[PDB]
């Protein structure tokens, strides 16, 4: 059902190089899968385990301690909101709100055509600048419940 | 740096071999404690060790391990290039140098600078940050972070 | 050193910690995350006391008993306010989301977490919130899982995966919502699964068998007993309810098999429990099966042995010394065959040769974790001693204990331990016709037929020593990796070469001794270990005897007219076809058995013997120990009109019946004294255990803890009359609660463990003089000969290369753990873990052939035309064939054979 494309293959032993023992390529193995298919799948798991030569279940238990590491089917957007002490002073349930409030889900849930998938993440090193967000790659900061329908639609 | 000649092999020709690689995290809090730093780095989960052994000794895969946080590092060439005395002769008090602090949350200015140890929250907070936005009132504060 | 605990002054180890020191002297302290034999992690925060800085200290700090040394001038005080307070707090957090199961969880009255909730005093809910909860998975048909019952003590983890070295089971998730167990459903691959249901503290991984017909602890009526399932000796706890074994719980024994068990001994005791066995003597006229008593059984066969001329026995490595002892005595000496095929018989007494007179010491099975290099020359290791691979895997971790011992890292600091040495470990070198499941630690592995292997171990045993017969037609790289191993056993300061009968090759025996004898000529701490075949191998060669082709020959000749089959199916060590005809010309065939083998069909009379938990005995270790097993439980206490007695009873009555016409059911110290009379070299069978008159201050040890329930109903529904409680005659244990069972009492064999406060295997910790060592009183079981003073004499017969002929197949043997040994093949619970008829081929030779995976293949092996489906085997070699050893059909005799007429079905 999987098999890893060439690409990952190379990405991965790449990466085993940069370390003594090659267990230390998991995390970036697993962030590698994930870069390329949105998520780290069932399959996935027993193939960097392969490729690594440590146990599948050494590569599960990373992949769900790890948060940033999906282990079921995200949307195409990963929007990650900061839930931290800060924007909790500066505002973010008003953030969380228009949120839930244009995309019709909770936190932890994704929109039914694909497109968002909702999250709150820790603190994102932005503390000054809050409340912020994270789509995919980009930190969003003062963000106001007013620029979310905006700032929602230029991620198609 | 690499290109420069200052990381690599035989660094200004002083046989020094030094590789430097950056390893990006997936994401957990403690991830940040040295030996839960050291168990996540060897891809492992993330769970810290019992000290003694320090990772001085029994550190990254068993070998002596040094682990410093950005700002620590980023003292270092400060002081090799200008001396202990310039160092020390910067501030009057039993921390020695300088130090990143700020004001965040709700403040007219939030942001952060360097300023001297011994520096009060209060000068920090009223000439730095601008005092408290309009119309709230000072009721808190935490000094170092969510877990003080 | 030095430690104060409340003020009360104690000398302790100072390289132990504080915790396993206080559990040694008897103090209690609650543990989770801590055992004895996987070291200490600091996770539960259960084990806290409090340290003051000297003895003018008084506000003191609260450590971890498991995590701190307890050094020389140690101040510490478990019974502090505030250390009893925080322990109470522990046991509530870990109560918050603990589900309310108790009454329907297997762990109930046998469970850890029960017995530390109670003496930390907490018994008072104060949470209102909800619990958190986990669905659980399928881990096939030993273990059963609930998750939701985890108190995330790590110790299913750190015994599976840092001590058995198992793949298949981790932790995953995160902060509260920590999950133990396998990535996905399926089984469990470790031949070590089944001691994670007393490693797991809470009823999280429990015994599926057990749970099939469950009961709890304190209805369990246990004995001491010896695992029957192969020959490593491990000391069990066989544990009866209501006639029928219920489970096989670990005893401890600090010499052979401390803490844990095997999966085929752990769960292959349901053949106990067949409804098929004889339970009655029954005779066969015409074709009419009457049913006898005992005493018209032993007259009636008694009157047919004195008509006839000459009367041989066949005895059998299943059964115990007293057993074929008695066998021997009623058929006289000359007239008595052992049950093994003549090959077996060779490899078994050269063993023997080696083991007792090869100079060389045999290490106990816990013995061998500490030595520094291991060559296993042709045994596959996991599947037939499989103890043993465990204790190679420690063995195996020695280096890097080595290594953190060297930067002063106490040896309970386990964590530190295996940081500092990642990946070394000390050499292996593992030997096999393919691939083993030591290969993941193995240094080297090789996969040839076992002249290859015999030649490998003779040319190692020539480069250590040039005094031993050289080996020509060695490849380079061969020789490169010869010398390897060289290098590697030559550096070392205890090696220990692994050998046995199993692989079907005199000579791999003979290249293992060699390499030992080299190693001790070189002023090495070497040992030698022989992995025998069945329970009782090692005790049958020692007592001797003729080979079953010999008993054959005599019925076949008809210079024997009657036989007496003693525990022996006679299909494993010869051809059913030779069997049958042999059997079926004598006219007079007597079976004495405790399982319904084929060859009762033939048989005039059947003695319904007992079988280990119905009977008592001895049986000889692989490495010579002689232990002593009790029986569990009398047959008859149920089923009155069961007769179901012990081999040796039923011999020694048919022995007095035939000589003096009176019946004589004599006592088991009778019985073992003229063992010792009458076979000198068995004569440390009388020191394995105490006799039927040994008393602990004048009572016996009871059978059944003090708190066995349903006396005067068990058996109302039969009668409402209570009957009387079976008397013991053998053995020193009485059939109820009215014994001794102390953790005190100056004895070693120890039917069930259980103090006060303490219901769980935990309770193994006040039986012992340190937690993790020997018993109290020492371990049980006596060695039977010392090391000889001189050793042997190099053999000089070494074998050439293999060459795959033509039309001949080389049969390699497999094992398997699952499915080899005959009685726990015949148990139900078995057959889904057994795995499926298949018969190994080279990519080679299948291409030869012409067949490819899956397609069945028919081949006549002593003019029986079988059919097997084929698995492709890489790690093979041309011109051999694999073959299941011990399956249906696929007798153990048949390794080293050769095969024709392969071709597609
Ligand atoms: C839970 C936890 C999280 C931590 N996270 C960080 C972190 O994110 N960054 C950091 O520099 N230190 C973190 N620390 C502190 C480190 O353990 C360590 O003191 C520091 O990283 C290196 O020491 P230094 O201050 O001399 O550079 C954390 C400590 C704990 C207990
Ligand atoms: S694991 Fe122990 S405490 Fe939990 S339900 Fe079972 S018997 Fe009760
Ligand atoms: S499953 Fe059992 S052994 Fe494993 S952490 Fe949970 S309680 Fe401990
Ligand atoms: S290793 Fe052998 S003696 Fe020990 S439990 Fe397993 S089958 Fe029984
Ligand atoms: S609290 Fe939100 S960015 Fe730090
Ligand atoms: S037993 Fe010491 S912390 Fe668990
Ligand atoms: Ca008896």
């Amino acid at each position: 059902a999987f098999e890893l494309s060439a690409a990952e293959r190379e990405a991965i032993e790449h990466e085993m190089h940069h370390y003594e023992d090659p267990r230390a390529a998991s995390i970036e193995a697993l962030k590698i899968v994930q870069k390329q298919r949105g998520w780290v799948p069932d399959g996935a798991i027993h193939a960097i385990a392969d490729v690594l030569g440590i146990p599948a279940s050494d590569v599960e238990g990373v992949a769900t301690f790890y948060s940033q590491i999906f282990r079921q089917p995200v949307g195409r957007h990963v929007i990650r909101y900061c839930d931290s002490v800060v924007c909790h002073i500066n505002g973010y349930q008003g953030i969380q709100a228009a949120l839930e409030k244009k995309l019709n889900i909770k936190p932890g849930q994704t929109t039914f055509d694909g497109r968002f998938t909702l999250l709150p993440t820790c603190c994102l090193g932005n503390c000054d600048k809050g409340p912020n967000m994270m789509i995919d790659e980009d930190t969003h900061a003062h963000l106001t419940p007013e620029a979310i329908p905006e700032l929602l639609e230029r991620y198609k | 740096a690499t290109e420069a000649g200052l990381l690599g092999k035989n660094i200004m020709g002083t046989g020094f071999d030094f590789e430097l690689f950056v390893h990006t995290g997936a994401g957990r809090y403690i991830c940040g404690e040295e030996t839960a730093l050291i168990n996540s780095l060897e891809g492992r989960r993330a769970n810290p060790r019992s000290k003694p052994p320090f990772p001085a000794t029994s550190g990254a895969w068993g070998k002596p391990t040094c682990v410093n946080n950005v700002e620590t590092l980023c003292n270092v060439p400060a002081i090799l290039a200008n001396g202990v005395e310039w160092y020390q002769n910067i501030s009057k008090s039993k921390d020695a140098g300088t130090k990143l602090m700020g004001f965040s949350g709700r403040v007219k200015n939030p942001g952060l600078w360097e300023l001297p140890f011994g520096t009060t929250a209060r000068e920090i907070l009223e000439d730095y940050a601008g005092g408290m936005r309009d119309g709230l009132k000072f009721k808190a504060w935490q000094p170092g972070g969510a877990g003080t | 050193a030095t430690i104060h605990v409340d003020g009360k002054e104690y000398e302790v180890n100072g390289a132990d910690n504080l915790l396993e020191a206080c559990l040694s002297l008897g103090l209690d302290i609650p543990y989770f995350c801590w055992h004895p034999a996987l070291g200490s992690v600091g996770a539960c925060r259960q084990c806290a006391v409090k340290q003051y800085q000297n003895a003018e200290d008084t506000r003191g700090r609260l450590v971890m008993s498991c995590m701190t040394p307890a050094s020389d001038g140690t101040f510490i005080s478990i019974d502090d306010e505030e250390a009893k307070q925080f322990r109470e707090s522990v046991v509530e957090w870990l109560m918050t989301n603990h589900p309310h199961d108790c009454p329907v969880c297997e762990e109930g009255g046998n469970c850890h977490l029960q017995d530390m909730t109670v003496m930390t005093g907490h018994s008072f809910r104060r949470y209102r919130f909800t619990k958190r909860t986990h669905r659980n998975q399928d881990l096939g048909p030993f273990i059963s899982h609930e998750m939701n019952r985890c108190i995330a003590c790590y110790r299913c983890v750190r015994y599976y995966k840092d001590y058995a070295d198992g793949t298949d089971l981790g932790v995953y998730g995160a902060h509260d919502n920590v999950y133990f167990g396998r990535p996905e459903d399926g089984t469990l691959e470790s031949e070590f699964s089944g001691n994670l249901v007393e490693i797991c503290p809470t009823g999280v991984f429990t015994d599926k068998t057990h749970s099939e017909r469950y009961n709890r602890k304190w209805d369990m009526q246990f004995a001491p007993s010896i695992c029957q399932q192969c020959s490593i000796g491990c000391n069990i706890s066989p544990g009866e309810r209501y006639g029928e074994l219920r489970r096989i719980e670990n005893r401890y024994n600090g010499t052979v098999n401390h803490y844990f068990l095997c999966d085929r001994g752990r769960f292959g005791y349901g053949y106990v429990n067949l409804k098929d066995r004889p339970r009655q003597p029954v005779q066969r006229r015409g074709d009419d099966f009457i049913t006898l008593n005992a005493e018209q059984a032993m007259q009636g066969a008694a009157d047919i042995l004195r008509q006839s001329k000459k009367v041989i026995g066949i005895g059998s490595p299943r059964a115990s010394v007293e057993s074929n002892f008695a066998l021997r005595e009623l058929v006289g000496e000359e007239n008595f065959y052992t049950g093994i095929a003549h090959g077996e018989q060779e490899r078994l007494q050269l063993a023997l040769k080696v083991l007792r007179e090869g100079g060389i010491y045999t290490p106990a099975l816990r013995e061998i974790e500490s030595y520094d290099a291991v060559l296993v020359l042709g045994e596959d290791v996991t599947q037939t001693g499989a103890r043993v691979a465990l204790a190679v895997r420690q063995a195996v971790k020695g280096k890097a204990r080595e290594m953190a011992a060297a930067q002063k890292v106490a040896d309970w600091q386990i964590a530190a331990i295996l940081n500092i040495g990642q990946r070394a470990k000390h050499p292996l070198f593992v030997t096999n016709v393919d691939d083993t499941r030591l290969d993941d630690i193995a240094a080297w592995t090789y996969r040839a037929p076992v002249e290859d292997q015999a030649r490998l171990g003779f040319a190692i045993a020539h480069a250590l020593d040039n005094s031993a017969p050289a080996v020509d037609g060695i490849e380079p790289e061969l020789q490169s990796k010869i010398d390897v191993i060289v290098q590697a056993l030559a550096g070392a300061k205890k090696p220990l070469i692994i050998s046995g009968t199993n692989a079907g090759s005199l000579e791999v025996i003979q290249a293992a001794a060699n390499v030992a004898k080299a190693l001790k000529g070189r002023g090495a701490d070497v040992g030698i270990t022989m992995i025998a075949r069945s329970v009782n191998s090692m005790g049958l060669g020692i007592m001797g005897g003729g080979s079953l082709e010999e008993a054959l020959t005599e019925l076949e000749t008809g210079r024997a007219d009657a036989v007496v089959v003693l525990e022996n199916d006679l299909h494993r060590h010869a051809s059913a076809i030779r069997v049958n005809a042999a059997l079926a010309k004598a006219p007079l065939v007597m079976v004495v058995d405790h399982q319904r083998t084929a060859i009762m069909e033939n048989a005039h009379l059947v003695l319904s013997a007992a079988s280990f938990a119905e009977s008592d005995g001895t049986v000889i270790n692989n490495e010579g120990r002689a232990q002593r097993f009790f029986q569990v439980y009398d047959p008859a206490y149920y089923d009155s009109k069961t007769v179901m007695l012990e081999s040796w009873r039923w011999l020694h009555s048919l022995h007095s019946t035939l000589l003096s016409r009176e019946v004589d059911w004599t006592q088991l110290d009778h019985v073992i004294d003229a063992v010792v009379a009458k076979i000198p070299e068995l004569a440390g069978i009388k020191d394995a255990a105490p006799d039927a008159t040994f008393r602990i201050r004048g009572q016996k040890l009871a059978r059944e803890p003090h708190r066995y329930s349903g006396r005067t109903a068990m058996r109302a529904n039969i009668s409402v009359h209570e009957p009387r409680q079976p008397q013991d005659i053998d053995t020193m244990f009485t059939f109820s609660m009215e014994g001794n069972n102390q953790p005190t009492a100056h004895r070693s064999q120890v039917p069930f463990a259980w103090a006060p406060g303490w219901n769980s295997p935990q309770a193994w910790n006040k039986f012992q003089d340190e937690v993790g060592g020997k018993l109290r009183f020492g371990d049980p079981g006596v060695r039977l000969f010392e090391t000889s003073e001189n050793g042997l004499d190099y053999f000089t017969s070494v074998p050439a290369r293999f060459q795959p002929q033509d039309g001949k197949w080389r049969i390699a043997p497999y094992y398997h753990l699952f499915g080899s040994d005959e009685l726990s093949q015949r148990a139900p619970v078995f057959q889904s873990r057994m795995p499926q008829p298949y018969i190994k081929l080279n990519p080679a030779d299948a291409a030869k052939l012409g067949v490819n995976a899956g397609t069945r293949v028919s081949f006549s092996y002593d003019g029986n035309t079988v059919t097997l489906p084929v698995e492709i085997a890489e790690g093979l070699t041309a011109g051999q064939v694999g073959l299941p050893m011990g399956m249906s059909g696929i007798a153990p005799v048949l390794a080293g054979a050769h095969l024709e007429d392969l071709k597609e079905a």
